[PDB]
């Protein structure tokens, strides 16, 4: 009942950030309540975990749950470099508590689809807080949720790490042929795995670049 | 001993 | 989409119209074959005249009863609908002889 | 633009032109000196032709249909005569 | 000119015939023991029957039976990755 | 003493020998006459003439009304499926074809189709052809959702309870959840219009679907929900189906007292109405033997499966999916019974049949192969250990290694990574890798099997204790870090005596592990003590192990239909 009241004034302009902070406030205070006046009883902690599962995994009548999309957006809304108001040291502390609200997600599979697609749009544009934060992000998910949960999500990272080497190998290739070959423009590439990246969609339309490329 | 139950 | 047929004497028009399509505009399609004025012709479902103002969906010719497999029927007049034919009956075989 | 169809009993089956492109035999009626175009279809009765042109509306609408196509009901009593038109019309 | 790239193997059937998993993903042998410490050498191999199989899967098949699982023809490798 | 043949039987053979001329007019015979004409065709071996008329729905409709001789129709139906012609597939397609033709017709003709659909769909569900029973039930469900009347939703709920039964046995668990949700639509609509539909059989089907997906917490929750709505006015087949699948949820919940009072009454109630040679009776024994398999009733667990298979074999012909599942349990029961002796002769043959029957009738990617190929791989593992020739060992272990991962992949696709069955295969692979000398891979598999199975089941479970024993048996021999196995073995005995007592089969390999662990470091003050423990182990279980089967153990039941239901519910 207190959890639903926390996620009641649903501010549409800041839905994901207010959602995780409200649950963190409820969880961060009641973890003290079970510990500062009560003993650390696993019966009471199990009730808190069971109750916070109910409020986070709330399905509207004849509607889907709002939990997986907001948690996917919350990670994107902070790992994006546009909000230059916090540092990576504050990111690690902030996102460590993001694991606690993540463990209450009933449908973690659909969160991965929402996160990977959101990461796909964010990562290929070259915009993010930092590359090691993305490495740390999938590192914490692979230990909190599961080994094969971030199977395609691990390959979301470690793709542009070898792209730089591949670009240098391409730069090595362009300077070692018998003749002189120039592309006429600064060419930068990064290759993606078909079975990992969600970039398939439906390419029903062909394309034919002119002679300039 | 023998194995897991099916 | 709504599919239906109209029979005056022996003709059959397999035309299509939207679920919200009215009655006045489909008479122009009928005019293209019979060469008859739209006000002179009148249509009759289940022994009942259809108004021009009401649509096809307001008289009962909805999608489920007007499927592209077995569409709803409606008469026409200016009823003299002729039955198609009598198919050769099949013995039940399972029935004792 | 409109293709007629007469039957054994004289029933008229005037329908849309492009609904009849499925069967090439109907296009043979339009082709030649036939080019509404008068057609004689005496050997095939009216009741079975009520399902022949009925299949045309089913055929054209479901061409590359995203949803799963429901089967076209063919009554067991009319199964024998309708299959005669299927081979004759190559439909 | 910045550009993305999406790569896939030359296989078309898009499925391994032994592990039954997606050919782009790891084989069942490498999807159980180590998905990060072994995935970098989970390659695939073609054959004279033009049937690209997971290298771990095809080797594990060749441990006992030296015939192609799809069609019963002697299995000879033709190209690797 | 040469009793003359009855004129009824004599006239049967008089028209069978003249079948071709009078083929048309036999269909005009009465149903009791008509069935005996067809049963004689099977007896004479004229399956082609027998199959020449069962392919028609109308002919098979009259034959299905011989309820007394249904046990002969099943044996003839399976004979046709081994004869060639797919009489199950054509009947389902023919019924589904004619079913859609009366959608716009009246409800008088329509109601006959559902009655035909339930007897035919129920028969194919009994015969095991779940892939063809589903197409029958989906057609009759469509009719019930065309005209809105109070009787139509009364049978639409009756389709979804049986639709959810033909999808539990066909391993279509993903579509099973949708049917239950679709069931609640008509079930709640009927409840609003002054008719509280009985949620007993419909809730009883989740006692197997969620049990199959190892949702033991959710299955036991639905075990209680299904058991509440039982009623003495329910059909006995419906009642016994609830008790069987409710008892299974209790066995995996590590509760033994309330499970046996449920399943023994299920055996008693099934034997009473149906008999000792009915398919529903044999379906109870497999669920009953599942209880005996987990309570260390190993001596009669093989016999009860052997009894269960013989019932199905006498009624379900040859290549039938129900015989394979009966073959499956007996193959595994002999695997654990012949563990010390090593006599896996009939164990592999039953396992080989289990592969043989399913591959002919089910697709290669069907999940029932994964369950079936797992046990055969376990047979191949212990066979290679017992064999003296090392060349034989290196081939058979790889063959078993082929089956586990092929089985594991099918489990992974349908159940997800975090499930008991996927972790169940991890435990098998760890033991397999011990025989495969891939000790480092064995360590990886065992920790996977113990960090996943324990994660959702809990710290105290039967299968978790065995998974510890697999890794405890590892550190004793290959890794040789006895300190790791000292804590692991101590967990194995700890959970063993909570429910199974000291005399448990897996604990023998656990007490011996402690002595083997202690023998390496020279400890002897516990070796002498634990040698006395084995002497206590060797006697105390064998003191109370004397030969006693289970068919006379249940005998007549003093407990009645209501005496079992309320006792389990209040406790
Ligand atoms: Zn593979
Ligand atoms: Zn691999
Ligand atoms: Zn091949
Ligand atoms: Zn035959």
């Amino acid at each position: 009942d207190e959890g639903l009241r926390a996620t009641s004034n649903l501010t549409q302009e800041n839905m994901p950030t207010l959602f995780v902070e409200s649950v963190l406030e409820v969880h961060g205070k009641f973890v003290q309540l079970i510990n500062t006046v009560l003993n650390g009883d696993q019966h009471f902690m199990s009730a808190l975990d069971k109750a916070l599962t109910s409020v986070v995994n709330y399905r509207e009548p004849k509607s889907v749950c709002k939990a997986p999309e907001l948690l996917a957006k919350y990670c994107d809304n902070l790992l994006k470099k546009s909000a230059k108001g916090m540092t990576e040291n504050e990111v690690e502390d902030r996102l460590t508590s993001f694991i606690t609200v993540f463990k209450y997600i009933d449908d973690k599979d659909v969160f991965q689809k929402f996160y990977a697609r959101m990461l796909a749009k964010r990562l290929i544009h070259g915009l993010s807080m930092s590359m090691d934060s993305e490495e740390a992000m999938i590192n914490k998910l692979k230990q909190a949720c599961g080994y094969e949960f971030t199977s395609k999500l691990h390959r979301m990272y470690t793709d542009m790490s070898v792209s730089a080497d591949l670009n240098n190998k391409f730069n090595n290739f362009i300077k070692n042929q018998d003749t002189v070959i120039d592309l006429g423009i600064s060419f930068q590439i990064y290759v993606l795995q078909a079975g990992a990246w969600p970039l398939t969609q439906a390419p029903s339309s062909t394309f034919a670049i002119p002679q300039e490329l | 001993n023998k194995g897991p139950a099916a | 989409d709504v599919f239906l047929m109209i029979r005056r004497h022996k003709t059959t028009i397999f035309t299509d119209a939207k679920e919200s399509s009215t009655v006045f505009e489909l008479k122009r399609i009928v005019e293209g074959i019979l060469k008859r004025p739209p006000d002179e012709q009148r249509l009759y479902k289940d022994d009942q005249l259809l108004d021009d103002g009401k649509t096809l969906g307001e008289c009962g010719f909805t999608s489920q009863t007007a499927r592209p497999q077995a569409p709803a029927t409606v008469g026409l007049a200016f009823l003299c609908i002729e039955p198609f034919s009598s198919p050769p009956e099949l013995p039940d075989v399972m029935k004792p002889q | 633009m409109y293709v007629k169809l007469i039957s054994s009993d004289g029933h008229e089956f005037i329908v849309k032109r492009e609904h009849a492109l499925t069967s090439g035999t109907i296009k043979a009626m339009l082709s030649g000196p036939g080019q509404t175009n008068e057609v004689n279809f005496r050997e095939i009765p009216s009741h079975v032709l009520s399902k022949v042109c009925m299949y045309f509306t089913y055929k054209v609408r479901y061409t590359n249909s995203s949803t799963e196509i429901p089967e076209f009901p063919i009554a067991p009593e009319i199964a024998l005569e309708l299959l005669m038109a299927a081979n004759f019309l190559d439909c | 000119w910045n550009a993305v790239a999406l790569w896939a193997w030359d296989i078309v059937v898009d499925n391994c015939a032994i592990c039954r998993n997606h050919i782009m993903d790891l084989c069942i042998e490498c999807q159980a023991n180590q998905a990060s410490a072994t995935s970098e050498e989970c390659t695939v191999a073609w054959g004279v029957c033009n049937h690209a199989f997971h290298f771990h899967c095809i080797s594990r098949w060749l441990k006992t039976r030296q015939v192609c699982p799809l069609d019963n023809r002697e299995w000879e490798f033709q190209k690797y990755g | 003493e040469w009793i003359p043949e009855t004129l009824y039987n004599t006239a049967i053979s008089a028209v069978v020998d003249n079948y071709i001329r009078s083929r048309r007019d036999i269909r005009s015979l009465p149903e009791n006459i008509q069935f005996d004409v067809y049963y004689k065709l099977y007896q004479q071996g004229r399956l082609c003439q027998l199959g020449s008329e069962f392919c028609e729905l109308e002919v098979f409709a009259k034959v299905l009304r011989a309820l007394d001789k249904r046990h002969l129709l099943h044996h003839c139906f399976q004979a046709l499926m081994d004869h060639g012609v797919k009489v199950a597939s054509v009947l389902a397609y023919s019924f589904s074809r004619r079913c859609s033709y009366i959608a716009e017709s009246d409800a008088a003709v329509k109601e006959k189709a559902i009655q035909v659909g339930f007897v035919l769909g129920g028969f194919l569900s009994d015969a095991g052809w779940y892939s063809d029973a589903e197409k029958v039930f989906l057609s009759c469900l469509q009719l019930c959702t065309l005209h809105d009347e109070m009787l139509h939703w009364f049978r639409a709920v009756e389709c979804c309870v049986r639709l959810l039964h033909v999808r539990n046995g066909n391993c279509k668990y993903h579509l099973g959840e949708e049917t239950f949700k679709l069931a609640q639509t008509y079930m709640d609509k009927l409840s609003k219009h002054g008719q509280q539909a009985n949620k007993a059989a419909l809730y009883g089907e989740l006692c197997a679907l969620l049990f199959a997906k190892s949702h033991y917490d959710e299955a036991y929750k639905w075990c209680i929900e299904a058991m509440k709505e039982i009623t003495a006015g329910l059909p006995v087949k419906v009642v016994v189906d609830v008790l069987r699948q409710a008892s299974k949820a209790c066995v995996v919940k590590r509760e033994f007292k309330k499970a046996e009072q449920l399943i023994k009454h299920a055996v008693y109630l099934a034997r009473d109405h149906f008999g000792s040679k009915h398919p529903k009776y044999s379906d109870t024994l497999l669920d009953y033997g599942f209880y005996l398999l987990n309570v260390d009733n190993i001596c009669q667990s093989v016999a009860i499966y052997q009894a269960a298979l013989d019932i199905r074999q006498s009624v379900f012909g040859g290549k039938n999916i129900h015989v394979a599942t009966a073959h499956e349990d007996l193959a595994y029961s002999s695997y654990v019974h012949q563990y010390s002796s090593g006599k896996f002769d009939n164990a592999l043959f039953h396992a080989e049949r289990a592969i043989g029957i399913i591959t002919h009738i089910l697709p290669e990617d069907h999940l029932l192969l994964a369950s079936s190929k797992r046990v055969k791989a376990l047979i191949l593992e212990e066979i290679a250990i017992d064999c003296h020739n090392k060349e034989t060992e290196q081939r058979l272990l790889q063959e078993a290694h082929d089956l586990h991962l092929s089985s594991l992949q099918l489990a992974k696709k349908a159940f997800g990574e975090f499930n008991v069955q996927t972790a169940k295969h991890y435990g098998n692979l760890g033991r397999l890798y011990q025989s495969m000398r891939k000790f480092k891979e064995a360590e990886e598999m065992h920790i996977k099997a113990i960090q996943i199975k324990e994660q959702l089941l809990g710290q105290e479970d039967y299968e978790v204790a065995l998974s510890v024993g697999h890794l405890a048996s590892l550190y004793n021999y290959d890794m040789n870090q006895y300190e790791n196995a000292e804590k692991l073995y101590l967990r194995s005995i700890a959970i063993g005596k909570k429910l199974f007592g000291e005399g448990y089969s897996g604990l023998e390999y656990d007490y011996r592990g402690l002595i083997k662990l202690y023998n390496s470091i020279g400890n002897y003050e516990k070796v002498f003590e634990y040698h006395n423990v084995l002497s206590n182990w060797n006697r105390l279980r064998d003191r109370q192990y004397s030969v006693t089967d289970a068919l006379e153990d249940v005998s007549t039941s003093p407990q009645s239909t209501e005496e079992v239901v309320q006792s389990f519910l209040i406790s």
